[PDB]
């Protein structure tokens, strides 16, 4: 009852109240375009002769993206700095997708990615002969390498384990006092930086306090008037936020203080306005004549793409309310079928063309959008929660006697207090990491069971069945 | 038709 | 027609790098002539860390094919440092490059790195140029968060004047007349008017209210004007209850109703609702977020319907 389809709303413009403006007008421009499709379009829920049909059109996005995999066109130097970044929008929406890639394509994937790889710590854009290491590859090979590497000496792993106490040290000279990374050498500051870093340590193990210090500050700063994460923060000699809540920054503030919960260390981390983050997630939903996608800011038009950033954030700002009332001391927390409609409807390319899916009606498909409406798509799809119980038994199967080799502290007290805290931490990081389960009948199939795709990982955003075994071989849990 | 400019990096 | 490097008699005792793509790589990129010849003799260049003119220029040449090339802007940065450039010169000359690249992050750090170095005693040419570059794209995040950055970094070496801070209002209170649906523009009055060190704490709240209070008269849909009130209340811990008088109505400056105001807004009724809770009236708040789950804002049925049984 608490998630109306599209179709069964009344679809209205945004008011004008008799002001016009530059918003207004663009906004009301997408309404029409939005709601001639659905109009267009046969309603999914129903069991209308000339309608277009929404199922999700998997084929076509499996050749959008092959199309793409082995080849592209100059003009692509433009993304030339985030090769592993088309690299993981592809392997995760196959992943999403149910498609499977043979293993001489997953070794060429492997053998891309570790050339990537620099002897002085992180992935870059490119090789290392061409590009510097930058946070933001960083996070999209590693999750890559999870997605189509292995254990086998060509798996790409055994190198990411030889690499950990470099990728540290890359983490450790990006670190600034206040709190923020660079995303590299000389580089720009903000959230982006945060979650790819936290992600990435967590993963593989190399998580330590000097690493955290002001972590925690920097992101419960960004929060905005709004309840949503402005890019970064700014420390006057307080913390001020810089800009706008936005969906981006807001997907990577949430995650990075989830993230940051299962540290154990004092005080820590800097709580932040939970029930505030859950209120601007939510309001980002659009009205049912925009076809019940997000946007990504206050008064800006939605894109598919958000349908990951902020749709994503959802399940992780819920958690993190659900603790703060447990602190002191059931139903959907966003429309779950109006976001597959928005989906199915308007954010698939036109049928029998190039596949793919996009931002807008009027806007080319491209491999981010793919995979970030999938990923939204996925968060919709399945119930995902955060459970202390599975945590609970992850905690009473963990083995401290087995892992790889602790990381050297570039500062001679930058690390744990002793081993016994060093362990339990790992514990701690490791058992909530793999805390996230599926709700049994927690399944929403809009259209029906072949719209279904696999199940995504917040947080991470790697299919579970991915995540596990990957965090499993840098723990030593396999 | 054109093109999305949703740049993450 | 494009002239090799290999050909210029100013390179020719530089030998080319390749790319170190390793053995079939995927999503390999088709590059041009012009690109991979430039790339070629970057990695070169960098390989063995020159800080020349030319490498200078070969910088410049690599970065306007590819705006967003980090590892090129590191190096560009770099050698203005090391040949001691005109840093006022470089800045000239990403203001060709910021009409065209506007959501570059690497342009946008760059210009920040310029602004850092050079350091003026007064930074009010450089807001000037922001503002005018705010026109064509209101909007653009990058531009906010580096106007954010620049007042912030240069008041703390006490650059900006009060007369300074008095124009930027002004500046600020123009953008949201042209457009009171701009949420960059209302960020920016939340840092001018609340977040800043330098904000006026005192009959000054009375004032804002009175400026948020007309905002959503005169767009009563407006859900800008709507998240700063109840930010604004919030954040100096004032009660809704004596403001409610001007709001009941959508559901102290007092509403008109402008045409095509539809009744009741999504907001104001959360506003009674919050309203009621302050006023420990459980059952009526829960009465309301019932209805905004049933009737008046069902996209967020379950939202409204997580905050009602939150009442219970
Ligand atoms: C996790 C990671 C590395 C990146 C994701 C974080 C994101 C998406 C950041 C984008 C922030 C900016 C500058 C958006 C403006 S593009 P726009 O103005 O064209 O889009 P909009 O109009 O706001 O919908
Ligand atoms: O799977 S999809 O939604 O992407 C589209 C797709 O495969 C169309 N092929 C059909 C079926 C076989 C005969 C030719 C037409
Ligand atoms: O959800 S149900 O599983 O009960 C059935 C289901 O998946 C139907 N898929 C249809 C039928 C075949 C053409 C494509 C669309
Ligand atoms: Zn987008």
């Amino acid at each position: 009852e608490f998630t109306p389809s599209v179709y069964s709303l009344v679809s209205k413009p945004l008011p004008s109240n008799s002001r016009p403006s530059a918003t207004l007008d663009e906004q009301a421009e997408t309404e029409d375009l939005i709601s001639q499709l659905f109009d267009l379009t046969a309603d999914p829920n129903a069991l209308e002769h000339g309608k277009r049909y929404s199922g999700l059109r998997k084929q076509e996005h499996t050749q959008f993206l092959a199309s793409s995999f082995f080849q592209l066109p100059g003009k692509f130097v433009s993304l030339d700095a985030s090769r592993p970044w088309l690299v993981f929008w592809t392997v995760h929406s196959l992943d999403l997708l149910g498609v499977a890639l043979d293993q001489g394509t997953k070794d060429r994937v492997v053998s891309t990615l570790l050339h990537f790889l620099s002897p002085k710590g992180g992935f870059g854009g490119g090789p290392a002969n061409s590009q510097i290491p930058h946070l933001l590859p960083t996070y999209a090979s590693v999750c890559s390498l999870a997605i189509a590497g292995n254990d086998s000496s060509t798996g790409g792993w055994k190198d990411l384990a030889a690499a950990r106490q470099s990728i540290y040290e890359f983490f450790m000279r990006c670190k600034r006092p206040d709190g923020g990374f660079v995303v590299c050498e000389g580089g720009e500051v903000d959230v982006r930086g945060t979650y790819c870093l936290l992600v990435v340590a967590t993963l593989l193990d190399i998580i330590t306090p000097e690493l955290l210090h002001n972590v925690d500050k920097f992101v419960s700063a960004c929060q905005t008037y709004e309840g949503g994460f402005a890019c970064a923060s700014f420390p006057f000699p307080c913390r001020v936020s810089m800009a706008e809540a936005h969906g981006g920054y807001t997907s990577c503030s949430l995650n990075s203080h989830f993230l940051l919960t299962s540290v154990p260390l004092p005080s820590f981390p800097l709580s932040i306005d939970a029930n505030a983050a859950l209120r601007w997630t939510v309001l980002q939903q659009g009205e049912p004549i925009e076809g019940g996608g997000f946007r990504g800011r206050t008064n800006k038009l939605v894109d598919g793409c958000y349908s990951w950033w902020v749709g994503g954030g959802a399940p992780v700002a819920e958690e993190l309310v659900r603790r703060e009332k447990s602190r002191k001391v059931i139903p959907p927390i966003f429309n779950r079928v109006a976001l597959q409609e928005f989906t199915l409807v308007a954010a698939q390319q036109d049928p029998g063309s190039t596949g793919g899916l996009r931002d807008k009606p009027g806007k080319r498909p491209d491999q981010y959008h793919t995979c970030n409406n999938l990923s939204g798509l996925s968060i919709a799809q399945h119930k995902m929660s955060h459970s202390p119980s599975t945590v609970s038994s992850n905690r009473l199967k963990f083995d401290a006697s087995k892992g790889l080799p602790a990381v050297k502290p570039v500062a001679p007290g930058g690390g744990w207090k002793n081993e016994d805290e060093r362990q339990n931490a790992r514990r701690e990081i490791w058992a909530n990491a793999l805390g996230w389960i599926e709700e049994e009948g927690g399944e929403i199939i809009v259209g029906g069971k072949d719209n279904r795709i696999n199940t995504t990982t917040p947080v991470f955003n790697i299919l579970g069945l991915r995540l596990k075994p990957f965090i499993n071989y840098f723990y030593c849990q396999e | 038709p054109t093109a999305s400019a949703c740049n993450i990096q | 027609t494009y002239i090799p490097m290999s050909q210029r008699r100013s390179w020719a005792d530089v030998k080319p790098i390749m790319q170190d793509d390793g053995p079939n790589p995927v999503v390999p990129i088709m590059y041009s002539e012009e690109y991979k010849d430039a790339m070629d003799y970057f990695r070169a260049i960098a390989a063995k860390e020159e800080k020349s003119e030319r490498a200078l220029e070969l910088t410049e040449i690599i970065v306007r094919m590819n705006p967003a090339h980090y590892t090129v802007w590191q190096y560009r940065f770099s050698l203005l440092t090391s040949l001691n450039k005109s840093l006022e010169d470089e800045l000239r000359l990403m203001n060709e490059f910021a009409v065209q690249n506007l959501k570059s992050y690497q342009v946008w750090h760059h210009r920040l790195l310029l602004l850092d170095r050079i350091s003026p005693q007064d930074p009010v040419s450089e807001i000037e140029y922001i503002h005018g570059s705010l026109l064509p794209d209101p909007k653009n995040y990058h531009t906010w968060a580096y106007l954010h950055w620049l007042y912030s970094h240069f008041s703390t070496l006490g650059r900006i004047s009060e007369a300074q801070w008095g124009s930027e209002l002004d500046w600020c209170n123009e953008m949201l007349r042209v457009d009171g649906r701009n949420n960059s523009a209302w960020g920016w009055r939340w840092y001018l008017r609340v977040s800043r060190p330098g904000a006026e704490t005192s009959r000054s709240l009375q004032d804002e209210l009175i400026y948020i209070l007309k905002s959503i008269h005169l767009i009563p849909h407006n859900v800008s004007a709507w998240n700063y009130l109840r930010g604004f209340l919030k954040h100096f811990s004032l009660p809704l209850v004596p403001i409610l008088p001007a709001i009941l109505p959508y559901t102290f400056p007092m509403p008109s109703l402008p045409e095509d105001t539809p009744l009741p807004v999504p907001l104001a009724l959360e506003y009674l609702a919050d309203s009621f809770i302050e006023q420990n009236r459980v059952d009526d708040a829960a009465k309301v977020f019932e209805k905004l789950s049933s009737e008046y804002d069902q996209m967020r049925a379950g939202y409204w319907e997580f905050r009602r049984r939150e009442c219970a």
